[PDB]
């Protein structure tokens, strides 16, 4: 006994009765890029000597 | 050694020119040593000068993000001092 509806036998009418996630998708012609090693750029300010 | 016309006399002739010369080596092959006219090598000992002196010196510190120049660059002498 398992309480999970692995396998059901189903009309063929109700084959897209699963459609119920609502999914966020992005556009193609705009871009995602990953900046997070961008958080280490930066040079060191040397002190003034004699 | 020091003369206008001298000075203003060039090298690049079959009458007048500059000679060559070699010295040998411990192991490797007999590498050359040129010879150079003593009236145009004073041109370049009056220029050259505040730069032989200064690079004579034994002590520098190398680092990269430092501003000097002279510790970087290191030219020593005939014998190990």
């Amino acid at each position: 006994f398992i309480n999970k509806r692995i396998v059901e036998r189903v009309r063929v009418g109700q084959i897209l009765a699963v459609l119920n996630r609502r999914f966020v998708a992005y556009k193609g012609k705009m871009r995602i890029m990953d900046i997070t090693q961008s958080l280490k750029m930066g040079t060191k300010l040397a002190a003034p000597t004699v | 050694v020091f003369t206008d016309e001298e000075l203003h006399k060039k090298y690049n002739s079959v009458e007048l020119y500059q000679t060559k010369g070699s010295r040998d080596v411990p192991i490797k092959a007999t590498r050359t040593i040129y010879s150079i006219n003593l009236s145009v090598l004073v041109p370049q000992l009056i220029v050259t000068l505040p730069l032989n002196e200064y690079f004579s010196r034994v002590g520098g510190i190398t680092s990269p993000d430092y501003k000097k120049i002279g510790g970087k660059v290191i030219v020593g002498d005939l014998e190990a001092t």
